[PDB]
């Protein structure tokens, strides 16, 4: 479809929207121009939900109890506020870890104050605090507690921070208050912002006076990999077959001594910028860590960012990378040898949260296969920059696409495969148009770096060539 | 490395020995973790008794609840009439969450709108938002109705729903006639239940108050079905058969089973069946209104008994033999139809069944949850097959139903050993299965992180999990299963037995260990 | 020593040290036992490929055969028939068997009678067996119908069934005009699906073969059904359920569901349902006849098309999606009715649950046995699944079967790696889930032996059975499934999907070793 | 059997396969003929035993030559010369074969016994030619003398000449139980806590060489006189052996058994004897006094009264009449009558009954089929 196509598409699909809807929606609908940097002169990000759209976003809690303090292995979340958002959020992420479940580690585990009406109505501080106490006897060997405001909790004027304080002084313990309200801001972004914030304010700075710390220059800190599926561990392995350490994991299977550990790392490698690149600044001025971004989606994104970073090393790290690259070479030739035949020329429809929209482009093109239609839930506008130039030319891009939105949009571009979430999942496949889940990887992985290459490519493959897409039409119809 | 041959999964994929190797190194060098010899000391202390007393003397934490909140029963609900749009007035999360539970559970869409209020609807209300939500949502998803409920942030901020969907009319956004059904579904009151009990009370309440001096009792010569909150498809489909095989005219008010349940051929229908808004207007010109569930349909109960006039009959949910037996008998009472034959054939093949698995059922011990009149009704079917249920748990009890379902045990030789917990989680049953170990648990998927930890302690200490209940999110197309009924009874008796089996298989399928008991014949 | 609060059954009391101690005294003292290495040794090298390739040699000596005697489905295709007794003509001995075997299938009575040929009769013939046992079976047991077939002594001697049922009516030992159907059913020859079909072909020639004058093709507007051999209740009900929604009038022929499925009211029925004998009479005027299990229904087919002058029409059991869809197209084109709205939604349902469940599904490796038709609807489904059949067995298939099978593997790219075996055993299929390991078996209670002794060889090696065919000794109920049709289709795909998750749960439930994809969602 | 009724009785080959010589753990028994008998008779029989099946025990596996109709016009002793070969090359590890013929075997001529001469010379085993033909007699019991005659004349006397056997005076053989659910065991180990050695137990989890020591112990006892009377008067006449019949169901009978079992040997056997009963008391006291209060007065329709009578249950000798509550003498018949069927050995799912251990089972068992709701919901409240 030409430029002016899509553009008549954008348009019909507005049409059936009320005048403010519209005007609203419309700018947040683009037709790719690679050329052009600045994303905000063609959409527009990062602003409220229509009401009554059917939105796909998340809230504030999600980006910050469910994305990056929920990960944390050896600390206990508690979800502070009525029972449901702990409960809808109980493993329902594959955040991978390794552990012992309720003795050690506590990821897949509900900690709630389960607030009752009695509770909302004199305030919860001091059941607040009687739960850290019974938390500390039920679990003698948790590494800090950290608490999560629901919607509730900054509606009746609850102090968590002066809770956590008196609590963690009396009992030696890091004890994290975090507002993250999901009334705030417009999405899960700016629960990942507060949460950095909390990261920054209660734990990163606790050993900076310790110097009993070994460090090497090739220490590194993955920060942004929240290990779906394995996607950090199948990083890291890569790492440090490279002779890097990898001091601290961001916070898939990351313990709270590792994010302590951080800022004595010499580089910072951020997989996910939207949800960690305060952090990431922070670390940089602070400390004078650099960071950089990288992607591990395909060979060829995980080849230019191994010799990226290697190149921020002495020249024996760049030697070792060449030679993991050789020594992975032949496995992905070979994946791609039996996948890109089944795949070459399909093309695909992209909506994800913040970073994989623009991230698995390089991996789909590994296997031949084009992204014709991408967009966010809740990226700002400097990721909007970064993906003009990773799509191609007269593609869509959409910006917190409604479900009808992205109906219409799918039923007038017919991609041969979609990669959205669970949300969109039967959706799409009741139309009969395939369907993978890139939140969670269809419950497959990981799809990080040449082990997880294999994977996608036999994932990808599997559901685009299903015999299952070829019945949807009774034979009497 | 992966051979592409055959490519390996995260399991076993990280069992390889560099992906070994390098999980140990990064445990020594850098999470600090404590030895693992004080973590098997403090897993052997949370299995104890000692641990258990100090767990049930929680007051202010809870771990693992077995219990969501208001407004997805409300969404529930509102899934059920025909072309129905649920809304939740509130914040975004709170849909996004629902949706998401709910497409795991059916493996369907589901869908939910919401009016996203944000930090500037906290100080100064959420009526913007309505107006603009309900003037969006019926003109790009074309609903015949909009189902409003609430989530905890309107619920505290204190928005008025009826003065705000009245403005919403009043000034244009929707029309005066459109149908838009209220209620508040407060997160921190109650369970998802309650949630879908206000749903449908506001409902009725919405259709039929205004209009109750033309109604006349049993003038429609039908029954009204309510089948509170149920995520089984089986049993809204076994009781519309069980009624058309009796030949009763009846109305299910809240039929979801269309729309949960769409084929998959080339199209995609946002909505399908439901209950008629013609259904819900003329609802109280019916016989009678039979509760299924009736422990979670208290509002909907003092409505349709102070409004409609209608005698609603004490009937306990229809499972197993005595409470299908006593729902079908009520039914036939209220409509004047006799019991069919092929009913009474249909309790004869349940009873030619237990009677066929009694020897390997009989004695067994459960430790079940779920929802109240679940629970209940699993408890009175496992007492009619000789099984003894020990740990009885339901977050969302309370103390009536208690005393109900203990009164239930005491008349039954087999509910001896059984305790009925309310305000429990599944952390208290973890103990609970830890010091008075069953030999199986009834639940939904939550309860494999207990066969797990149950495993962990040993192979002879482990608790097998059925899954029986709601949400099933590691199972596929359980969802399609029966409860309710003979047909129900029936399903749950073949689950159970097989269970028990598959686990005696397992037990004695050691080569000159155990095989001399791993009989072919069962 | 037992603890009367904690009785113990014979797993895992004799787990207990002292018979512990007491059976290796026994072993060490008198049993003369092998060495355990010498066991462990044999054990490895019956897992080999040489093994196999010397176990795929045998040629005189058959190890845990797949297939039963024709007189077994003889016994069946009878029970179908309304107020019939099943005959067997020989030694009392087989029907015992007969009548075990179904009723531990089945968890039912199953009446079958002998004429209990000895000795005597084994020199003199058993005439005077057959005019006794007509006669006592029909005063003691008052059928309608009594249904001849034959024990191997019978036919190795010779009698005559005929001649000897002839004489019966001529020497006035059973009414003249009692109908009194035969089959010579040689248990050397095919297999029981080959009785069951020798068996309807008797009853069907019986009926029709003399009274063809009248009969015109279609003057009854209905089709008949012969569904063969088959021994789920589900199939049964499913196919009658499917003509009933498209309005076609049909005629089954052989129903046994009802018999084998009496309720338990304090009542023993003896009969119960089955085809009638005006049926039978009437059958030559249908529309067709649609023979569902057309590889074991061949001397049928010959029947109906050369006497009934019925166009037969080529069509595979109606298993899967492909063929669930022929077998509707081709009814609706017989009887002019259209396909109606419900199987449409059915089979979209169907292909609904198929693209939630192909990614678990995609690829995973199965052996197979079972009868001719059924194992090859298995294949095609599998086929239509993304799954790949690797180890095809048909202990009673033949040469043609396989051609057959081999052409709708060819016509997928998923049966690349499938080979299909006739005339093999299951101690032929242990030698290929060794050395070409499945990651699951589908079969009969059989199996449960294969898996045994996998898991003998490691927990990695271990090929889990799931249980579908016949005979299902080792589980309760299962013979109430369907595996025709959507619905059957439904059923089979949810079992082997929550199989494939249940494997997987059990690999991942290890503590802080394989639980990080203990998922909680799948 | 009476021509055209309906009976659950058995033919020869299921009283010499199913019930005699199939329990022989380390041989391979070949069901000689077509396909059916082997498969109806495969694991249908709960005689426990311990092996490695496949390796060196046998028991759950059915063999067989599967009978085609060439096999029946031309004879099958090529086919078992060739099967027996076979059975040699792919289980090394069996310790002797028999061979268990069908009805076709007796009469299509086929001479099974030269066969199993030939092949048992040239290979130096054990092959055990058993005419047990299904139309041959009325019933098993036939079955059983002929499969008894061929443990006589092929296994029994293998070491009438070797006296390499270390034997002791306290040295019995447990002939004819057939270890149902591990009842055999159960009576074991009560003999071996009096002191006794078992040397030799057969059928169930028995052993060929265990048969063959069989003659060297000091006494037989026999708990299925009915199937393993020759033979005990067989051994009895000729290598002096005596024998005895045993009876280990409920306390009563156990005790009463321990005790004349104790009577045929010395004074220190008799005083072990009496500990056993001492140290066994408790347990089945326990049994009692919770399961006969659930039991107690209950009628039983019918080695048959004693535990009927140790828990309180009058036991009885038409069935609408007497209203049993239990039939103890066609289970799915009286099922759908609404009275339990159940039986001495625990034959279809449970076990072991004998001996104080099989006590507690069987007592449970009662009370759990007696008292289980489930008979009490045969008619609808509306009916
Ligand atoms: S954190 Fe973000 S929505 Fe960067 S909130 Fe979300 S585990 Fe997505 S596109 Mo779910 S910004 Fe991670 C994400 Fe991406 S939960 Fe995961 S898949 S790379
Ligand atoms: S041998 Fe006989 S039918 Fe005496 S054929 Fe039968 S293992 Fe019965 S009453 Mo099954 S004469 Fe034994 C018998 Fe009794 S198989 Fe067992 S229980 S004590
Ligand atoms: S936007 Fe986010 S998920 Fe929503 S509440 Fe707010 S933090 Fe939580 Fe919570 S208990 Fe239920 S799901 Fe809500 S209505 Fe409250
Ligand atoms: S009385 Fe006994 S069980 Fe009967 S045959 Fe004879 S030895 Fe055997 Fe065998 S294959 Fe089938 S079941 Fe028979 S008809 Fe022949
Ligand atoms: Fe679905
Ligand atoms: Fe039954």
């Amino acid at each position: 479809m030409s430029r002016e196509e899509v553009e008549s598409l954008i348009q019909e699909v507005l049409e059936v929207y009320p005048e403010k809807a519209r005007k609203d929606r419309n700018k947040h609908l683009a037709v790719n121009d690679p050329a052009v940097t600045q994303s905000k002169k063609c959409i527009i990000s990062n602003k409220k939900s229509q009401p009554g759209l059917m939105t796909i976003r998340g809230c504030a809690y999600a980006g910050s109890k469910g994305v990056v303090w929920g990960p944390i292995k050896d600390m206990i979340h508690i979800s502070h506020g009525p029972v449901g958002c702990g409960q809808y959020s109980r493993a329902g992420r594959r955040n991978y870890y390794i552990g012992t479940t309720g003795v050690n580690a506590f990821v897949t585990m509900n900690f709630t104050s389960d607030f009752q009406e009695k509770d909302i109505v004199f305030g919860g501080d001091k059941k607040l605090a009687k739960l850290i106490d019974e938390v500390e006897t039920l679990f003698p060997l948790n590494k800090g507690i950290s608490v999560q405001s629901e919607c509730p909790i900054g509606l009746i004027g609850d102090d968590i921070e002066s809770v956590s304080k008196v609590k963690g002084a009396e009992l030696s313990k890091t004890i994290v208050p975090v507002r993250c309200e999901g009334f705030r801001g417009v999405s899960q972004s700016l629960g990942h912002h507060i949460a950095n914030d909390a990261v920054r304010d209660w734990v990163l700075g606790k050993r900076d006076e310790d110097t009993t710390f070994a460090s090497t220059p090739y220490d590194v800190a993955i920060i942004g990999d929240y290990n779906i599926g394995g996607d950090a561990w199948s990083s890291r392995i890569l790492l440090e077959e490279m002779g890097l350490r990898c001091v601290a994991q961001w916070s898939g299977d990351g313990s709270i001594s590792e994010i302590e550990l951080t800022p004595k790392v010499k580089l910072n490698l951020v997989h996910c910028y939207r949800s960690m690149n305060y952090i990431s600044r922070h670390m940089e001025e602070k400390y004078g860590i650099p960071w950089m971004e990288y992607n591990f989606f395909g060979p060829t994104k995980t080849i230019e960012s191994l010799r990226a970073i290697a190149a921020k090393f002495d020249e024996s790290i760049q030697k070792k990378c060449e030679e993991v690259i050789a020594k992975y070479k032949p496995e992905w030739e070979a994946v791609v040898a039996k996948y890109r035949p089944r795949l070459e020329g399909k093309r695909v429809m992209l909506y994800i949260g913040g970073l994989r929209p623009r991230h698995v482009i390089g991996a789909y093109e590994d296997l031949g296969m084009e992204v014709v239609g991408t967009g966010y839930e809740f990226a700002h506008n400097d990721d909007y920059d970064r993906t003009m130039k990773e799509m191609g030319d007269s593609t869509l891009l959409y910006d917190d696409v409604t479900g009808y939105e992205f109906e219409e949009f799918v039923k007038r571009i017919k991609p041969d495969l979609i990669g959205s979430g669970i949300k969109e999942k039967f959706i799409f496949q009741k139309m009969g148009i395939p369907f993978r889940e890139m939140h969670s990887w269809d419950y497959s992985g990981p799809y990080h770096g040449f082990d997880g290459f294999a994977i996608f490519a036999r994932d990808m493959d599997m559901t685009l060539n299903n015999p299952c897409w070829k019945k949807l039409q009774a034979p009497w119809e | 490395s992966q051979q592409v041959d055959k490519i390996k999964a995260s399991y076993p994929l990280f069992l390889d020995q560099d992906y070994k190797d390098m999980l140990a190194k990064k445990r020594d060098g850098f999470e600090e973790k404590y030895p693992q010899d004080k973590i098997d000391e403090v897993f052997q202390w949370t299995t104890t008794k000692e641990y258990q007393e100090l767990n049930f003397q929680r007051e202010a934490l809870t771990v693992n609840p077995a219990k969501a909140c208001q407004p997805l029963g409300a969404v529930l609900c509102a899934l059920g009439f025909e072309k129905t749009m649920p809304y939740v007035h509130g914040s975004q999360g709170c849909v996004a969450y629902f949706r998401s539970y709910f497409n795991r559970h059916f493996r369907e869409p589901v869908s939910c709108v919401s009016d996203s209020m944000t930090e500037d609807a906290a100080v100064f209300g959420g009526q913007q938002n309505m107006k603009d939500g309900l003037q969006n949502c019926k003109a790009t998803y074309k609903p015949d109705m909009i189902a409003v409920s609430t989530t905890c942030m309107a619920e505290v901020i204190g928005d008025d729903l009826n003065a705000f969907i009245n403005n919403s009319k009043k000034e244009g956004f929707i029309p005066d006639e459109f149908p838009v059904p209220f209620a508040h579904t407060p997160s921190f009151v109650g369970s998802h239940v309650t949630g879908w009990d206000n749903m449908f009370e506001g409902i009725a309440r919405y259709f039929t108050l205004k209009s109750m001096d033309d109604k006349v009792v049993g003038s429609n010569k039908k029954i009204n079905i309510v089948p509170g909150f149920e995520t089984y498809l089986g049993n809204f489909r076994v009781i519309k058969r069980m009624l058309s095989e009796m030949g009763v005219g009846y109305s299910l008010l809240s039929d979801p089973e269309e729309v949960l349940d769409t084929p998959a051929d080339g199209q995609f229908r946002m909505y399908a069946g439901g209950t008629t808004q013609e259904e819900m207007k003329d609802a109280p010109n019916a016989l009678n209104t039979v509760l299924l569930q009736p422990w979670h349909l208290e509002k909907t109960k003092k409505f349709v008994e102070g409004t409609w006039k209608h005698e609603v009959p004490k009937l306990n949910i229809p499972m197993g033999l005595d409470w299908t037996d006593e729902f079908l008998m009520k039914v036939s009472e209220i409509s004047g139809q006799p019991i069919p034959a092929s009913l009474t054939k249909e309790r004869g093949r349940l009873v030619d069944m237990m009677t066929d698995s009694h020897t390997w059922l009989h004695g067994k011990r459960f430790a079940l949850w779920g929802d109240p009149d679940f629970v209940m009704g699993l408890v009175k079917f496992l007492l009619e097959l000789g099984c003894e249920p020990v740990h009885i748990l339901c977050h969302n009890g309370n103390k009536r139903w208690k005393k109900a379902v203990d009164a239930i045990l005491a008349a039954s030789p087999y509910g001896k050993n059984a305790t009925v917990y309310i305000g429990k989680d599944l952390w208290h049953l973890r103990s609970l299965v830890f010091t008075d170990k069953p030999d199986f648990m009834i639940g939904n998927s939550y309860g494999k992180f207990i066969q797990r930890d149950t495993l962990h302690k040993g192979k002879e200490f482990e608790v097998p999990l059925i899954r029986i209940g709601f949400p099933i999110f590691d199972r596929h197309h359980l969802h399609r299963s029966t409860t309710l009924g003979y047909e129900g009874a029936m399903q749950i008796l073949t689950t159970l037995v097989n269970s028990i089996l598959e686990r005696l298989d397992e037990e004695t399928r050691g080569m000159q260990a155990t095989d001399y008991n791993h009989d072919l014949v069962r």
